[PDB]
Parts: structure tokens; sequence; C-alpha cells
């Protein structure tokens, strides 16, 4: 993975030695070159993973997450260069260095062969994200939101540290390749009960679990646009990646430990979706929709069937692209009206027709329109949870009504109706903004032509 | 633990030297010159055995050789010896230097009638050799078996197999 780690590190002298008018264009160019090189991870086999070294490997789970991670950095640079145009030059370079450092932590989070190196990178991803939210967020509440984002994660994850070192002492290793072959059945006990909780609650916070999700509609709202893109597109998927690695070690106890959490997600995706019906803050509406979509990934991991893991990784990649595009659209209005209130600027299809087409496509992929990979992941999780219990389709289908209802109401409030009369600074869409929308949406629609690369280790 | 072994009161009966300390101090240099051999045999046995119960008989020889020392004074030179230990006996610190003329008369009478030479300065403090027939104590401290030491280090030092083996570090 060192062919991806060293170019990401060389982005640091690339961004600190550039000319002052050149520090966006060079980083965008070479991050796009790294994302072009990211397709060499697709050397995946039907039997074996692509095992690079003692430290790094990549199966078909980490590979779409790595391509999405290396693809999201140029899009974050495009999104975050307008509102940081008036910024000091050294602080602008520090912002770009925090995004580069976060990508550098993420690409060896997803490729960590050993689980405590996974933990170290997985918790190293806090510090650039925390600094970005609490330094380049706009409002007052970013300090409090950074505290919530920090201390839900660490309160969930410092038990995970003790649990991983306990597995290290018991099994002798935390190599995932060794633990594929040395995994022992985890019997029913209270010791193994709190073992399961210490392995799972950090990722339950990262997904987020409903009830633990309170950090998210602050940390995804009080952040700048690049922070919201990396949080909702990648950093919610560290939890699903970690669960799909760690439930190997937690059998057969998971088969009854999952029952409360599944309820917390199956009811949670009813509640949070319903919350999106009555949100005034558009960025908070996208945040509670993110909680609603990640509840399905929690259910699909906790029922641990093949169709569920395929649908869960498809839904994670699809939700990454979709929610990142939705945050970028909310920023495209917020750079014009300077308020995140959704009822403020209405009827924007009368003024921005192509941007309203981007809103339409993002909302149709949000409501899981076939044959988008949003619907592929949605539908496969629905199939596997129907095999889990035939009643859950009700809680699925009612969700699939409300998921439609907030996706179009967001379209109806922002883009339709009569426009707001007193707002007259609605500029035409810049080429940068439509470029960002197309670089979100065109990969998302091209993946419908060949979805087997985003279906994970057991396609 | 075990019962301590005390000797009988008959094993402790001996003819005592019932003289005062000024009598002993006045006759001390001639006692060290004449009663050398059984005294040094006893003190060799006393520092080697580290037990008075293993040193009774030699001790009795000391109490046998002292008395024969005094009788040989009492037969021949009772007057200068009495006149000398009385003068030694007057002093509260029992100084030899207060009594040099009675010392000279006692030494003259002893060297004439018995041939004893008083030891010079330095002689009675010498470390002497003693030829005994009793055996050397092989375990005078009655020490039991000592524990075996831990096994030492041996073998050429090879590198660490796969380095530190700390969690993910390869060196
Ligand atoms: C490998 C090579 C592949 C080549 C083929 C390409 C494959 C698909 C790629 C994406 C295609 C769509 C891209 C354009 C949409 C975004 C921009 C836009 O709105 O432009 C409007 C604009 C025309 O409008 P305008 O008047 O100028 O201004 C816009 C108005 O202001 C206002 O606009 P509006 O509201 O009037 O018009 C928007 C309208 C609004 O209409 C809708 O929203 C209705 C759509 C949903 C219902 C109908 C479709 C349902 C699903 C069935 C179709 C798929 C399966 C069919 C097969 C049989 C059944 C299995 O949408 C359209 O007209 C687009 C029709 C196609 C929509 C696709 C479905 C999107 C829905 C959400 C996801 C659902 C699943 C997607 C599955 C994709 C499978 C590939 O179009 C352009 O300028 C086109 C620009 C160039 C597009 C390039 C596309 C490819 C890019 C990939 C590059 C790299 C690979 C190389 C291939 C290059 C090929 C050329
Ligand atoms: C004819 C006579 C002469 C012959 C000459 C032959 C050589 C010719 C070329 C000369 C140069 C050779 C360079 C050393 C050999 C390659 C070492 C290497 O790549 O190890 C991969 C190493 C292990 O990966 P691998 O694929 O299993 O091993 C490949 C080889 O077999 C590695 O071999 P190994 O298995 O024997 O390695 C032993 C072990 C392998 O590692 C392990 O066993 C795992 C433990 C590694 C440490 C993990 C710590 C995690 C927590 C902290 C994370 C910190 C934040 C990350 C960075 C943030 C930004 C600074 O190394 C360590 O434990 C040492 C720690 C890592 C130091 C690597 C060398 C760095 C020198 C330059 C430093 C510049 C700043 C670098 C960034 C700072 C962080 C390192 O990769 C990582 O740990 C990932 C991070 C990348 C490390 C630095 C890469 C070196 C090149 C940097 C150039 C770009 C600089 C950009 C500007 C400054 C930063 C913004
Ligand atoms: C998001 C916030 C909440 C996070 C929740 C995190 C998980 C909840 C439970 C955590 C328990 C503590 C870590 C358990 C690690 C288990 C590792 C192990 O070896 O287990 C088997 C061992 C068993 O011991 P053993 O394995 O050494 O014994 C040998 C084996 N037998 C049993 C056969 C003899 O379990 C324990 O030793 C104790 C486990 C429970 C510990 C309870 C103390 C912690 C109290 C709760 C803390 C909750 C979070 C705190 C933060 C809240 C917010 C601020
Ligand atoms: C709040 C915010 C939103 C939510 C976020 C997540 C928070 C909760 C996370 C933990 C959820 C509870 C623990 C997991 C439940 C697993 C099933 C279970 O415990 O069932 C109840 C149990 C039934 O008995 P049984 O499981 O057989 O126990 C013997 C074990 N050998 O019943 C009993 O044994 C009786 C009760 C025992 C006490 C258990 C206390 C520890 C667990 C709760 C902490």
């Amino acid at each position: 993975m060192l062919k991806y780690i060293i170019p990401t590190m060389m982005l640091m002298p690339l961004t600190w030695l550039s000319k002052n008018s050149m520090i966006w264009i060079n980083t965008t160019l070479h991050s796009l070159l790294i994302s072009l090189t990211s397709l060499l991870l697709l050397n995946q086999f039907g039997d074996n993973s692509l095992n690079f070294s003692l430290t790094f490997f990549s199966d078909s789970l980490s590979t779409p997450l790595l391509i999405l991670t290396m693809w999201l950095l140029p899009l974050m640079l495009m999104a975050s260069q307008h509102h940081l145009s008036k910024e000091n030059l050294a602080r602008k370079k520090l912002f770009i260095s925090m995004l580069i450092l976060l990508q550098l932590f993420l690409i060896m989070t997803f490729t960590a062969t050993e689980l405590i190196f996974f933990y170290i990178m997985f918790e190293a991803t806090l510090v650039p994200t925390l600094i970005i939210i609490t330094r380049w967020g706009n409002q007052t509440e970013r300090l409090n939101a950074g505290l919530y984002f920090l201390f839900y994660t660490l309160a969930g994850s410092l038990p995970l540290l003790v649990a991983l070192i306990y597995i290290q002492n018991t099994m002798g290793s935390l190599n995932f390749l060794i633990l594929q072959y040395w995994v022992q059945p985890m019997p029913n006990s209270w010791s193994n009960t709190f073992m399961w909780l210490a392995c799972m609650m950090a990722f339950m916070v990262k997904m987020p679990l409903y009830g633990l999700h309170l950090w998210l509609p602050k940390a995804h709202v009080e952040a700048p646009i690049a922070g919201s893109m990396v949080l909702a597109a990648i950093l919610l998927k560290l939890g699903g990646y970690g669960m799909m690695r760690i439930t190997l070690l937690l059998n057969p106890i998971t088969d009854f430990m999952a029952y409360p959490f599944i309820m917390l997600s199956l009811w949670g995706m009813i509640m949070t979706s319903s919350i999106c019906l009555r949100q005034t803050d558009l960025k908070s509406l996208i945040a509670y929709s993110s909680v609603s979509h990640m509840a399905l990934v929690i259910v699909a991991i906790l029922i641990q069937t093949p169709w569920s893991y395929m649908g869960a990784t498809a839904l994670m990649i699809a939700h990454g692209l979709t929610s990142s595009m939705l945050f970028c659209l909310a920023n495209s209005n917020y750079e014009r009206v300077h308020s995140r209130t959704m009822i403020l600027a209405r009827g924007l299809q009368t003024l921005l027709p192509l941007m309203a087409a981007w809103w339409l496509l993002a909302s149709l992929t949000n409501l899981a329109l076939p044959p988008s990979i949003n619907l592929i992941g949605e539908l496969f999780v629905v199939m596997s949870t129907f095999s889990w219990s035939n009643i859950t389709i009700i809680l699925m289908g009612l969700n699939m009504v409300i998921t439609a209802l907030y996706s179009l109401y967001m379209l109806i409030t922002t883009q339709r109706g009569k426009h707001t009369h007193h707002i007259n600074n609605i500029l035409p869409s810049f080429t940068r903004e439509n470029a960002l929308m197309s670089l979100h949406m065109l990969p998302l629609l091209l993946l419908s032509l060949n979805p087997k690369i985003i279906l994970g280790p057991l396609y | 633990p075990g019962i301590v072994e005390l000797p009988s009161l008959e094993d402790l009966k001996v003819q005592e030297v019932k003289v005062s300390s000024s009598v002993l101090k006045a006759a001390a240099h001639h006692y060290g010159a004449q009663c050398d051999k059984p005294n040094k045999e006893f003190m060799l046995c006393r520092w080697e055995e580290k037990d008075p119960r293993r040193c009774l008989e030699e001790g009795k020889l000391v109490n046998q050789c002292a008395l024969e020392f005094f009788r040989q004074i009492k037969r021949h030179c009772a007057e200068p010896f009495t006149e000398y230990w009385t003068c030694i006996d007057y002093s509260g610190l029992q100084l030899f230097r207060r009594c040099r003329k009675e010392q000279a008369q006692f030494d003259k009478c002893v060297l004439d009638k018995l041939g004893w030479v008083r030891p010079d300065l330095g002689e009675l403090s010498k470390v002497t050799k003693v030829k005994t027939d009793r055996p050397l104590p092989e375990n005078p401290y009655h020490s039991r078996a000592r524990p075996e030491p831990n096994p030492e280090v041996e073998g050429d030092l090879k590198p660490a197999r796969h380095g530190s083996r700390l969690f993910f570090w390869t060196m």
C-alpha cells in the first residue's frame, strides 16, 4: 500500500512548496492522479485477498472504501476552496494538510492487516477531523460539537483498546489473516458479553447507532464542507468496516447479542427518517438521513448473512457518494443565502435549473431509485432481513416510504414553489459547483453498470 | 528444634585460680612467657571450634598450667612478688609505671632463681603457630547444604526472531 501512502505523504511538500495562487490546482491535480492510481487495488481474487505485506492487505471490502477515500480528497479541495478564499495562506495550507493527513490515516486504516494498527489509525482519524471542525467551522457550536465528536468516539473506543489487547494476549496475534484461521467460538458468558460490547460499541458510535447518534447532527452540521464530506462519506464507514472485520471473532455470541441493537436500528431508521420530515436545518436533515441509512448497515452486519454484507458494503459506498453530494448541494445554497434554513430560499429551479437537476438526481439516488447502487444495497439488506424475520419488511417498507418523503420534500422546499422575494443574491451556478456535482453523481451512476466491484468480499 | 547439649557440673569442676586481678597483672608477662603453649592451644581451639563445650579439657590445662606457674612463684619468690603486686594493687588503674623498682626486684629474683626472662615490648602480642593433634573442624558453623545457583547464560547471541514482535512492528 506504500505506492499509495508515499504519494499521499508527498502531497505535504506539494502543498507547502507551491506558489500562493497554485496550492489548490496542484493538490487537486495530484490527488486526482492518486485517485486514478487507486484502481490498481481492483486486483481481487475469488479465493484470496490482495495481501501486500505483513502490515497491509486489501480484500474487496476495503478496495471500494479506498477508491472512495482517494476520490473524495479532490472533491473536498474543490468544495472547500471558495469559502477559504479570503483565508490566510498558511492557514489555508494547514487546512489542506489536515485533509491530506486525514486521507493518509484513512488509507492505512482500511488496509491495516493487524487490528491494533487498525485501532491506532482509526483513532488517529479523530485529530484532523476534530481540528477541521473546531477551527474552520462557521458557527459558535463547533467547539461543543467537537467535544461531542471526540468524547463519544473515545468513550466507545478505549474499551475496544483493552478488548483488542486481550485478543492479542489470548490468541497470540491480531493479524486478520491469522484470525481467519485461528478464530475460536465465543461461548455464552458475561465475560464474553462485555467482550462483545467492548468490540462493538466503538463502531456503533462510528456508524452511528441510534441513541448514540447525538454527536452527528452537531459534528456534521458545525463543520466546513470538506469536514461534512469526509465525515458522512468515509468516517461513518469506519464503523461498518470495523464491524465487518470484528464480527469474525464474535461468534456465536453475536447471534443473540445483536437482538437489542437490531431493534435500536430497526426502530431507529423509522425515527430518524421521520425526524427528516420535520427538520428546518437542511444540513441537519442530511445528517439525520445519514443516521437512517447507516441503521440499515448496522442491521445487515448484525444479521451476518452474505446478502446482508453485500448490500451493506454497496449501501455504504452509495451513501458515501449520495450524502457527500447532498452536503455539497446544501453548501451551494449556503454560499449564496448564508443560512442553512431550508424554508428560507425556495423555488430555486426558477433560478438555477441545472443545479435543480443535480438536486433531483441526488434526491432520486437518496430515495433508492433503481438501478442505482443505493437501491442495490437497500434491496439486498431488505432481502436478507426478510430472511432474518418475515415481519421486518414492514419496518423496511415504511422506512422506504419515509425515505421517499423527506427526499422529495427537500426537493420541493428548496427547489419548487414560488421563490423568496427578498433574496436577490442568487448567483448563477459556478463551473466549480456543477463540476463537483458531476464528480459526485457520474461515478455513482456509472457504478450501476458494473456493481460487482462495490459488493464486497463475498460477491 | 533439638535439645541443647550442656556438659555436666562434674565436667566443669577444676581447681580455680583464686587470686585477684593485681596478682594476675603483676605476674602477667612471665605468665605469657612461661604458660605459652597450653594457653595458645586453648585459644586456637577456642577460635576454631567456636564452642566452649568443645574446649573444656584444654581450658582445664590452662587452669592446670596457671597454678603450676604460681606455686613455682610461691616456692621461690613469694616476698618480691607480694611486695610487687601490693604496689600494683594500690593504683586505681593498676599502673606498671608506678611500680618499676618492685618490678625490678621481682624480675631479679625470678631471673636468678628460675631463669625466666620477662618478655620485651612487642613479644606477647605476636601471632604464633600452634601444633595440635585435634582435627580441624570441617563445618565449624554447622552450616547445612547451600542452594544450587541459577543456570548461567551460555550460547552465542542470535538476533531476535522477527524483531520486537510488538503488535505490528517488523523490526
Ligand atoms: C461506460 C460508458 C457509459 C456510457 C453511457 C452513460 C451511462 C449513464 C451515465 C450518466 C448519464 C446521465 C448524465 C446526465 C445527467 C446529469 C446532468 C444533467 O442533468 O444534464 C442535463 C443535460 C441536458 O439538459 P439541459 O436542457 O441542457 O439542462 C438541464 C435542465 O436545466 C434541467 O434538467 P432536466 O431536469 O430537464 O433533465 C434531467 C433529467 C431528469 O430525469 C430524471 O430525473 C428521471 C430519471 C429517473 C427515471 C428514468 C430512469 C429510470 C432507470 C432506467 C434507466 C437505466 C436502465 C435502462 C436499461 C433497461 C432497464 C434495465 O435527467 C435526464 O435527462 C438524464 C437521463 C438519464 C437519467 C439516469 C437515471 C438517473 C436517476 C437516478 C438514479 C437511478 C438509477 C441510475 C442507473 C444508471 C445506469 C447507467 O444533459 C447534458 O448536458 C448531458 C451532459 C453529458 C452527460 C455524460 C454522461 C456520461 C458521463 C460519464 C463519463 C465517463 C464515462 C464515459 C461515458 C460518456 C458517455 C457520453
Ligand atoms: C547498498 C546499500 C544501501 C541500500 C539502500 C536501500 C534503500 C534505498 C532507498 C533509501 C530509502 C529507504 C527508506 C526506508 C525503507 C522503506 C521504509 C518504508 O517505507 O516502510 C513502510 C512502512 C511499513 O510498510 P510495509 O509495506 O509493511 O513495509 C515495506 C518495507 O518492507 C519496509 O521495510 P521494513 O519492513 O524493514 O521496515 C521496518 C519497519 C516497518 O514498519 C513496521 O514494522 C510497522 C510500523 C511502522 C510505524 C507505524 C506507526 C503508526 C502510528 C504513527 C503514525 C504516524 C503518522 C503517519 C505519517 C503522518 C505524516 C508525517 O519500519 C519501522 O517500523 C519504522 C517506522 C516507519 C519509518 C519508515 C521510514 C521513514 C523515513 C522517512 C520519514 C519521512 C516521514 C514519514 C512519515 C512519518 C511516519 C513514519 O509503512 C508504514 O509504516 C506506513 C507509513 C509510511 C512510512 C514512511 C515511508 C518512507 C518514505 C517516505 C517518503 C515521503 C516523505 C514525505 C514528506 C514527509 C512526510 C509528510
Ligand atoms: C459509547 C459509550 C459506552 C461504551 C461501551 C463500551 C462497551 C461496554 C462494556 C465495557 C466493559 C469494559 C471493557 C470490557 C473488556 C472485555 C475484555 C475481556 O477480557 O473481557 C473478559 C473479562 C473476563 O476476565 P478474564 O478473561 O481475565 O478471566 C479469565 C476467564 N474466565 C472468565 C473464564 C475466568 O472481563 C472482565 O474482566 C470484565 C469485563 C467487564 C468490565 C466492567 C468494567 C467497566 C464498566 C463499564 C464501562 C462502560 C464504558 C465507560 C464509558 C462510558 C461513557 C463515559
